[PDB]
């Protein structure tokens, strides 16, 4: 892959039809593939990475392998070039480095698919002057993903408009804290 | 949500979105010059040259924008319509958001 | 209601408006020239200019205001198209119901 | 269906809509150019030229034709928007449909 | 804290709400944080310690923000003094001990939240002879607790009535078992 | 044990009820207990190992127990001489090995309880000329349970029949997949 | 649930409280004395000391309570009355509980 | 039903208590003299002695026996509260109503 | 909403109204002293002298007010009921929620 | 599911058996030679020797088995019955599906 | 409908038989003689000889058929038990219901 | 409840039937001798000697019993079916309840 890879996302409710649409997928293109592991309460989730036109065309074969108004297709998005602070977030677990500054703001929110939370944070790291923090997705939860941003108070501001935007009905909660105790810091 | 309406030249249209997007009442605008239209006056068929505009906002906004739009059309009785589409790009929508 | 359609050339464009003004079917017509369009014929891909035509008319026109169109257009099988706005000025509709 | 969108240049618009159709994901497009957009950056208002395209093609087809579009536009956040007519002519229907 | 520290509990509904609740705690008082985390299905568990009228204080703020009567708040309770026999089992986790005796009963008890299961096992220590020997909460559970307790037949007999009294209609299951075989302690 | 042991599999929704069903079974009859873990969501599972004979004492003991008609019983099995390839997955956690050939078809299946899954993999192996790969019961699931063959492709065929046959309305999905690409097995 | 009533001397409501002690059907009991009672006597208004007796017990518990006051009352005509709270302390209950 | 309230002095719960009797709209009443009330005037904290009075009547005379007693109280704001027992000895309401 | 509770002092008694009425949970406070309690120690019977205390607030204010007294009374397991009256004065309701 | 028929000789039952296991239309079978019918023939009771034949097969081959066993069977009105178990051992209902 | 039942000896059974196809209860009867059954008798396990009988009918007429069997069989508790199938031939139930 | 099994000896019947009775968990058991099975081995149509046991027990002991026959019987794939009538002479259902 070089310095900017594309993302595609897939999400199913049954873990042997992921399977099925992943060899699909692999081959219709010479794309790699990232997590086909299934998802509470038995669900699958399908993470694909490559050139933007082989991601295209991976998704294409899925599309119509996975039964596109059948009810077996949960939700899917494709990300032209994932932002560069997102990719050590889904390599490997991370964890919340000390805080520098007691003087910013961090924004919390909760959606209910990782579709809406990769494609949210995406365009917020994109649009304002913030940072993230944390991103954790469902294992045994049952389709809730959440993640943090921090900034100062008028920039995260600006970040909430933008999720509000991309989550549209798949939002479930979203709250602005102003100068946090270190303790959540650290319990983070 | 997608705004339409018409009017006699390309200055005036110009003039209608400049005051839009200094209220942050949308996003962006585009203007097409140069049509024909053709219509009845006084029982007679007559074709003149127009010029149309398209602007674009989030639905909660619509009803502040239409009507600041009365308020400033050169015509008499002008035309006003909106159309809600099915399905748009999620990231694009945050930019909507981002900017009104 | 908007109803659109598309023509080789300009002047078969004015004609069908003046027909279905003449029988007080529709209230307005707008023409854009010069556009490219772009499709495959015996599997290559080839281009040519086409002319647009937008027609504004009541709800309850639009099955006639069809069936009119069908008759006279030139092309062996013509694209024709309906679409519903969801809100439009008050005044307008009043105008357009004033004139059909 | 209908799906529209706008590029910098008319090159560009080209490009996309033969793309799409050598895959068989719709059945032909309109390409309509020299227009003039109006926005704000860096909290000024600016405007440049910008060239729009429309697809027609197939409901079921939907999903698959936005997908690929997003993959291949030269913007950073392009504005894809999606168009539901609630009627059309029936032999049209076919045409489509024997074509994609 | 001293010898005897008291604890404050809070069950909410989501997680982004449970990092807003602990803030406003934590600022009113000089009172220590033990848990924060999500709970299954999108839930969160809170817990204070202190001392008692500090964490009288730090409930109080906490209720205001969690909007007693909108439905986020599940349940809640204070315990003014802590037995020393359950501490041990809430700082880290704790394992089941060779059984000296084979001719003790065991008591096992399931309860749906984690508020009903710690005040009834601290009142049935507090007023009976009996020991505790395990204490499990929600890990991806659902809400569902259990702990077990263990004494000669006619004490046990005794704690039975004092769990249903506190518990009421949180109460899922009880049993008694006399005599169980070696097995259950191991694998216990 | 001797060479070829019987199992027996209990099911039930409480686990303080799954505690005193263990304790009856093995007062009954010398028999070695295997699981006796809650299950999600508060769930439990019991699994017995030893002669065919004993292990049919212990399982009429149980069923007087567990109330036959209450609704605490969700499924049961016996299963009097367990097939050699399956032992290993059940003592231990085990792995997916080098899939020698590139010719082979694999089947994959999911069900609704634990105990459909292990008897119908049970006679799949004993009429078909296939081989086991995987198998996974709930574990935080809520009940799903999945397994995979490999073999050729009319032998394959011919599995998926007794497969059917066995599970009944407790059948949730079946797909079979011709010459999978070489990431599935590494991913496994 | 908490069950109330009144009686001529002090001596006679400490006799009623230590027999429901004894038969385990309440846990606890508090009086309080010399208080006043007014009412009507053969159409004439009238005064009188009285001691007043109130008792704590579990809600399964109240059909038997009521009946054994009824028999040993020392009145012609005793007023008993029952009186449920809304809500109380989860570990009091559990006391109240385990001494009944 | 129990209607419950409180006077300054024992010499104004007896006058309430008699004017009631007088025009049957109770019973029976009881008196508690010599308690401690406690409350903020001022933005101070003070105490004072206070007396409570307890009335006993049915459940259709509530609304009467509570205008009267606002007419005739001694206090400003007079604070006056309602109780509805849950169960009672039948023969104890028997005599209530042939009282009233 | 009606709270009480009992101690085995007036002056413990005294002190737990005054903290509830300067974080204002409570509106006034009544305290009634010299009482007996009768109940069941080491299978014995015994007696001895308690104060018991009455407690005004709104009932939005109830979850506040019981976790504050748990954490101040003075006995290992405190005794504290709630009752909920079914009518009051519409005016000294105005009084409560104005002080609290 | 069980399908039931007689036959006058042991013969006649084996080649009907044998016909239905090459068509893959049943799993297996058993006969049972040697038994007595008793019926009325014109107005007369006579006696026979008759042999019974069971067949075993899942319930989706109910209908093709019946209309073959129609097609062949010796006598001029076949008896021929279906019973449908509540219950059966899951293992065995593997074999079953394996086997047709 | 399929009724059956056991006797001790073959005699015994075609007495039967004979009975209920002179009352035009019964189409037909199949006999099955010489098998084992297996009991307790007095907290011992012993074995005897019995033969089988197997009726068919129609559904009207089980009430009429189970009745006069009690009446006449040997055995002091009979055992007496009845099938409904699922599906049969249909001309075999024509047959049926002619000869009863 | 009605269960029947097949087995290769009438040796090995008897002791099925003897086993379950000791247990207390059937009431009678019938034993049919030397009857013929065909199916299919290795592609291969075959035939061999089998023995039919048929079980009576009550509906609320069937998991028990078909439980204990799949641990005991001789054959690697048991065929055990359950049957449920739709009637019976209730004194043999009493006879039934006091064996078991």
């Amino acid at each position: 892959d070089p310095e900017r890879p594309a993302l595609g996302i897939l999400e199913l409710s049954s873990y042997a039809r992921g399977v099925k649409v992943a060899d699909a997928a692999l081959k219709a293109a010479p794309v790699k593939l990232l997590k086909c592991e299934p998802v509470e309460p038995g669900r699958a989730l399908i993470m694909l990475l490559g050139e933007p036109e082989d991601v295209a065309k991976a998704m294409i074969a899925a599309l119509d392998v996975a039964g596109l108004g059948s009810g077996n297709l949960i939700d899917y998005a494709l990300i032209p070039e994932i932002h560069p602070q997102l990719l050590p977030f889904l390599k490997e677990y991370k964890k919340s480095e000390p805080i520098k500054d007691p003087n910013k703001a961090i924004i919390v929110a909760e959606v209910s698919t990782v579709a809406a939370a990769i494609e949210a944070a995406d365009v917020a790291l994109r649009l304002a002057n913030v940072e993230l923090t944390s991103m954790r997705l469902a294992e045994h939860i049952g389709g809730r993903a959440s993640f943090t941003l921090i900034g100062d108070k008028e920039d995260v501001e600006k970040a909430a408009r933008a999720i509000r935007g991309v989550a549209g009905e798949r939002l479930l909660d979203l709250e602005i804290i102003e100068k946090p105790v270190e303790a959540l810091i650290g319990n983070e | 949500a997608i705004i339409e309406t018409t009017t006699p030249t390309e200055e005036e249209a110009k003039a209608i979105a400049k005051k839009l997007l200094e209220n942050r009442l949308i996003a962006e605008a585009i203007i097409t010059p140069a049509l024909t239209k053709i219509y009845r006056e006084n029982g007679e068929i007559k074709s003149e040259t127009v010029t149309r505009v398209t602007l674009y906002t989030e639905e909660e906004n619509v009803p502040k924008a239409v009507t600041y739009i009365k308020a400033i059309h050169p015509d008499p009785i002008p035309p006003i319509i909106v159309i809600t589409p099915t399905d748009a790009n999620p990231a694009y929508k945050g930019w909507v958001a981002f900017e009104t």
